[PDB]
């Protein structure tokens, strides 16, 4: 089978992504790799991974204004600065403190670093020696901000400790020209202003600004409050007389504010998702933003009392229980996953996400139509929303909406809806046993509900669960038909087979079992697995059904066999969401890590089985009729070509 | 164990993504010993959030710390001692702190444990002057004399509760007498058990007489104003 | 100067808890487990799984920025054993070896003066 | 260092280049006796390979180790030798405590026989007789078989060695502790000797 | 038998 | 075919040779003789 992964883009450690001046890249930290990509307009692609060594993962790291270094400090107390163009590592050195804040300057030739212990070094970048070593404060340092003209000969360094203090030092003098003890926490917010004025943000509320001078003229300029817990903040020249302050704070919020009046001036919004800002990667030219989002997400902004966002991008889809296919055109990927919003996903390089956030909750479950445009998203909240999702222009309606029972929906289904699009029913499973069916209620299983099945033909329905028993009954109304009534330790998948009529139920254990919906019999049972295989699934094709599994693999088998076909084990860890687009048969798996892939079988194989099969014959005919007459020649090329040693050296006596 | 062949159980079903932000979140507090120390200045706590200034204040009021004389006093002879303390009152970023209890180190108290003498404890029940319910636990130990033939050290029960009482009535006195910075002061530079020694000293020749254990029971109404006085006013900044 | 921290050690007997807290044992630094450190069952008792613990909570202690720490060891205790274990010792050498200043090691170990009935039974607990 | 900058192409500037730790343990007095006849000999292993201050309060019966910063970068030797005088102290003896000193990987593990199997006077007496076998010979045969140490004192039972070493040595010692007639005990004490032999 | 270490800080560093 | 013929002190073993199997199964001098 063929096999497409794709990987998680921004995941594992808490180092923040950076950009140079040009959108057209961008670098990642995964657990351990910096994954470098090129962001273009539509042809965005990956250059190179580094992978130094699993066991550190990089503290940090940094990309210059310009694609030409990469600069990062892995666990250990050490540097290496990288060479973009090579793709190779310049140098490295050790520091002696774990670094955390790298600030670059706007000219490639200066960096600087800073940690925990309290000292920072300001080093050269095109040849890694330290310029000068600060031993700065006494405490932890949360920013760092240079003053950086092209041509001139005087460079600032303000440091954010973790108290209420900036050091301002001098560079080409290395002295502390001020220290302005003003906030109450981390400064984690920096900024240097051109006439000199300067801001500092301090997490608690702050944003000071101050009066400065090279001598000692130095005073408050000014104090500005902010509704939140300031992450990062700046300036911005739009709005040339009231130069505005840009400020990206906890809730996830970026405002824009005045200088002169403390009003705020323009707010993004206000997400539902409870998600710290962990920064911006401003352009400031292009009037461009790069909100980087916990996570693990990136918002396209352009700046000129809500900001329309101009693009969303995520970096990982980490956890994800279910995978579901959206359009017509199933193009779409309905993903869902630990996280309060269903997660839309093109299929194909760093793929945009399109989040719908419906409830405050993860998406429990999942379920959408054959036929595109209606879906059915149920939370760990009590809701259970019906959507229509429209093939046009991307508009999500979450316009249809149960409240359901008074516990976690689990699960949701839907046989078939009119042709009308007006969901006629859905049924609602939950942790407990308040199972019901709402139009737009039993009491079976004593375990909690595993799993449900529709059958296609809109008549019945069957549900697994963790007390060895599956329910079958009638759609319409809520009587039971009947009970598959047994196992060893439970049950996991239920699906219905609709060419093949039948019933699949992942159990509990390491093995499947398949059901005759006329005798409600063991018609099989199939063993072959380790651990769990959680998800049973009917191919497109009704004979090759497949069995995903916890131990993290793949296993089909042909369903009149009853032995496994095939085995793909491309995942690592575990395997949790399943599915399988029909017009292209593809079986789609994602593990609990935010590696992916698609898979698809080809008879291309059979065919070059039958070419090579044929070459082999119309060669050998050859080599007889050249047996036959001469031209030994060709016929030691053809006995070379197919290793006849008797026939070869039969050529070598003739000749 | 999360290995590949540990069966899957029902556990991690739904789980969360890992954004809560904790230690930025958080927001450490430094905690300080009333003046009767030398080193009030000891630790800093961990408030988890700020928006919540009324749950600040109470989990700062719930912290139960404890110490080591030693660190706190800058000698480290008393590294077998400790005391727990708990902040009761906090003003911006600093946290007044007031004493809770005492006890000694494990391994001090084996190291004193012997097998050719006799133990002897007392655990008294009292109230200060300054009306905090108390129990006290104090230990002693039968040495043997400098004339000592014997290979033990044992004496009879008669000499035990005798001096028992005598010990009790020690405590009971000198607490009675006492408050609760007085009997820290006290504490401190173990005159007590010196005190008992040279009460004892006619019955029996004793060693290793330590107050163990140091239990607060009840404590009075609050006093903020005493709190800051045994401790050792603030305008703002004017932000615009 | 440095910021102390509190390395409650649980020593078990096939598992080995390495929380750290900050004062007054209230605010949780970090919390680790030898069976998830090393994906084993035989080996939730190793002292490999002490000495990755030690240095994993080690980086997180000074992720957070806690230099110096008090260290507290403590056995199973109760009617079990109250002596902690190789793993206890492992993970001590391990976060000796990782450098963050120790300040005082202790064994706090729950020491029954007067205890209840074992699971043993009248010809032993264990083999 | 003088403070200049210099103006490279593209504006560019251009500059050039510009706490001990103690642990301290007690010891006690039949301890402190062999301390004092043999504490010769217990210094020159680690003063010399591992640079670690000594001091002997002889007042508070416990021994200080302090590492200087100059003098000696090395993290783990102080623990190595609080492990060390540790061993030593709880009754092992000079050589193979510098054994521990030498490897790493050498554990020690303690228990009692009340926590194991609780037994009473006499009968604690015969188990203790019976543990140690006919002049230790017994005891010889399981340190000879796991490569492990022991010290017996009066309920404290103490293993040093290897981890599993001392794991299969203490399943022999709950064996002997639960019963175990010796003859039994040579048995699976020639079999684990044979499948230990042979790895 | 004068003996470093009963007496004062035994030593690589000083005495 | 007529050529003649003719201690560390931190010693250094492995999780084999000591009883370190959970290092075994988790596992991961010619240049000195040059």
């Amino acid at each position: 089978y063929k096999g497409i992964s794709l990987n998680p883009i921004y995941a594992g450690s808490s180092a923040v992504a950076t950009v140079s001046e040009n959108g057209k890249i961008l670098a990642t930290p995964v657990l351990d790799e910096i994954n470098i990509i090129d962001l273009t307009p539509g042809s965005r692609k990956i250059l190179h991974k580094i992978s130094n060594e699993d066991e550190q993962e990089i503290t940090a790291l940094k990309l210059t204004p310009d694609g030409q270094y990469l600069t990062y400090v892995s666990q250990a107390q050490l540097l290496k600065i990288f060479h973009l163009k090579t793709g190779k590592v310049v140098r490295s050195m050790k520091i002696s403190s774990p670094s955390y804040i790298l600030d670059a300057d706007s000219t490639s030739t200066l960096l600087a670093v800073g940690g925990t212990d309290g000292s920072i070094i300001v080093v050269d970048i095109e040849n890694g020696y330290i310029t000068h070593s600060f031993k700065g404060h006494g405490g932890t340092i949360s920013s760092l901000k240079f003053y950086g003209q092209l041509n001139s000969k005087i460079w600032l360094l303000a440091s954010g400790d973790t108290n209420g203090m900036v050091k301002v030092w001098d560079l080409v003098k290395r002295k502390c020209l001020h220290t302005l003890q003003e906030h109450t926490s981390a400064v984690r917010g920096l900024d240097i202003i051109e006439v000199l004025n300067l801001l500092s943000g301090g997490r608690d509320d702050i944003i000071n600004l101050w009066d400065f001078n090279m001598k000692k003229k130095c005073k408050l300029l000014k104090t500005l409050p902010v509704n939140q817990q300031v992450e990062s903040c700046g300036f911005l020249k739009d709005g040339d007389g009231k130069r505005i302050i840009y400020t990206a704070g906890g809730d996830a919020i970026f405002q824009l504010i005045d200088s002169e009046s403390g009003s705020v001036l323009k707010r993004t919004n206000k997400p539902i998702e409870e998600l710290f800002i962990i920064g911006v990667l401003p352009i400031l030219s292009n009037s461009q933003m790069f909100l980087v989002l916990s996570d693990q997400t990136l918002q396209l902004i352009n700046v000129e009392d809500t900001i329309q966002v101009t693009s969303s991008i995520a970096g990982n889809h980490g956890i994800i229980a279910d995978m579901r296919y959206v359009g017509p055109e199933l193009n779409k990927l309905a993903l869902a996953t630990n996280s309060p919003s269903l997660r839309i996903i093109p299929v194909p390089l760093p793929l945009d996400v399109e989040i719908y956030e419906g409830h405050e909750d993860l998406l429990n479950s999942l379920d959408a139509t054959e036929d595109g445009l209606w879906i059915a998203t149920a939370s760990k909240d009590n809701t259970a929303i019906v959507w229509r999702y429209n093939e046009n222009s991307c508009k999500f309606d979450i316009y249809a909406k149960y409240i359901g029972h008074s516990a976690a929906v689990t699960a949701v289904g839907l046989p078939n809806i009119v042709s009308k699009g007006y969901p006629e029913f859905l049924l609602t499973a939950s942790n407990d046993l308040t199972i019901k069916k709402w139009i737009i209620t039993r009491h079976a299983h004593e375990k909690d509900i595993n799993a449900l099945s529709v059958s296609p033909n809109d008549s019945i329905f069957a549900t697994a669960s963790y007390d060895k028993t599956c329910k079958i009954w009638n759609l319409e109304n809520g009587e039971l038909e009947a009970t598959l009534a047994n196992h060893k330790r439970g049950l996991w998948d239920v699906s219905f087979c609709q060419y093949d009529k039948l019933l699949a139920t992942s159990s509990g254990d390491k093995t499947v079992k398949i059901w005759s919906l006329d005798t409600f019999s063991v018609m099989k049972t199939l063993e072959g697995h380790t651990n769990a295989v959680q998800r049973c699934s009917f191919i497109n094709k009704q004979k090759q059904l497949i069995s995903c599994g916890a131990d993290g693999l793949i296993k089909i088998w042909d369903c009149s066999s009853g032995e496994c076909l095939k085995t793909l084990d491309g995942h690592n860890n575990r395997l949790w969401a399943l599915s399988t687009m029909n017009d292209g048969d593809m079986i789609v798996s994602a593990d609990a890590d935010g590696v992916f892939q698609f898979w698809k079988d080809c008879e291309q194989e059979i065919e070059e089985e039958q070419e090579k099969a044929k070459l082999q014959v119309e060669q050998e005919q050859s080599l007889q009729n050249y047996m036959s007459k001469g031209d030994w020649t060709n016929a030691f090329l053809l006995a070379m070509t197919l290793d006849h040693p008797m026939r070869l050296f039969n050529v070598l006596k003739r000749a | 164990a999360v290995g590949k062949n540990k069966r899957l159980s029902k556990g991690k079903k739904g789980q969360k993504k890992r954004v809560v932000d904790p230690f930025t979140r958080k927001e450490w507090f430094d905690i300080k010993a009333p003046s009767t120390f030398e080193n009030r200045n000891v630790g800093k706590t961990l408030v988890n959030k700020s928006t919540g200034l009324k749950s600040a204040s109470d989990a700062l009021k719930g912290r139960v710390v404890e110490v080591c004389l030693a660190d706190l006093q800058g000698s480290e002879d008393h590294s077998f001692r400790k005391i727990k303390l708990r902040v009761d009152e906090v003003q911006g970023k600093n946290l007044l702190t007031n004493f809770h209890g005492m006890d000694f180190t494990t391994d001090k108290l084996r190291s004193m444990v012997r097998k050719w003498q006799t133990l002897i404890e007392a655990n008294v029940t009292v109230k200060t002057s300054d009306d905090y319910v108390l129990r006290i636990f104090a230990i002693a130990f039968t040495r043997k004399q400098a004339n000592q033939v014997k290979r033990h050290s044992y004496a009879q029960s008669s000499h035990i509760r005798a001096i028992r009482k005598v010990i009790s009535e020690i405590l009971t006195k000198e607490v009675q007498g006492s408050t609760l910075a007085q009997l820290t002061s006290k504490l401190i530079p173990e005159v007590i058990n010196k005190e008992i020694e040279n009460a004892t000293k006619d019955i029996f020749p004793l060693q290793n007489i330590h107050v163990r254990k140091v239990k607060l029971l009840k404590q009075p109404k609050f006093d903020v104003g005493a709190l800051m006085a045994l401790h050792g006013e603030e305008k703002g900044k004017k932000v615009t | 100067s440095q910021v102390f921290g509190v390395a409650r050690i649980y020593a078990s007997f096939n598992d080995t808890f390495v929380h750290v807290t900050d004062l007054s044992g209230k605010e949780t630094i970090a919390r680790v487990t030898g069976g998830m450190k090393v994906k084993a069952d035989r080996d939730e008792s190793s002292p490999y799984a002490a000495m990755l613990a030690a240095q994993d909570v080690a980086a997180k202690c000074k992720e957070v920025g806690i230099t110096a720490v008090h260290v507290k060891i403590r056995a199973t205790g109760g009617t079990r054993t109250k002596t902690p274990g190789p793993g206890g010792q492992a993970a001590l050498r391990a976060l000796a070896r990782s450098g963050l200043r120790i300040g005082r090691i202790e064994d706090v170990t729950p020491v029954p003066s007067d205890s209840t009935r074992k699971k043993g039974g009248r010809r032993g607990r264990r083999l | 260092e003088s403070k200049t900058v210099v103006v490279d192409d593209q504006g560019k500037p251009r500059f050039t280049s510009a706490k001990f730790e103690s642990r301290k343990i007690m010891v006690p007095p039949h301890r402190m006796t062999p301390l004092r006849n043999s504490w010769t000999k217990i210094y020159p292993p680690l003063v010399e390979h591992l640079k670690l201050q000594v001091r002997m309060n002889l007042k508070t019966k416990s021994v200080e180790l302090r590492t200087n910063p100059k003098f000696t970068t090395d993290p783990g030797a102080l623990q190595k030798g609080a492990d060390f005088i540790k061993a030593f102290t709880l009754g092992f003896d000079l050589d193979d405590s510098i054994a521990l000193l030498r490897l790493d990987d050498l554990y020690i593990e303690t228990f009692e026989v009340k926590d194991v199997k609780t037994l009473t006077g006499d009968h604690l007496s015969r188990a203790i007789g019976r543990i140690a076998g006919k002049d230790g010979k017994t005891k010889f045969a399981i340190e000879n078989a796991t490569r492990t140490r022991i010290v017996l004192a009066d309920s404290k039972i103490h293993i040093l060695g290897g981890f599993t070493h001392i794991r299969m040595a203490r399943e022999s010692v709950v064996s002997l502790i639960l019963g175990s007639p010796p003859g039994k005990v040579y048995g699976n004490l020639r079999t684990v000797a044979s499948r230990l032999k042979e790895r | 038998t004068t003996l470093p270490g009963w007496g004062e800080w035994a030593g690589a560093g000083s005495k | 075919r007529s050529k003649p013929k003719e201690l560390p002190f931190f010693l250094q073993l492995s999780g084999e040779k000591v009883g370190d199997e959970a290092s075994v199964r988790e596992g991961i001098h010619r240049r000195d003789q040059e």
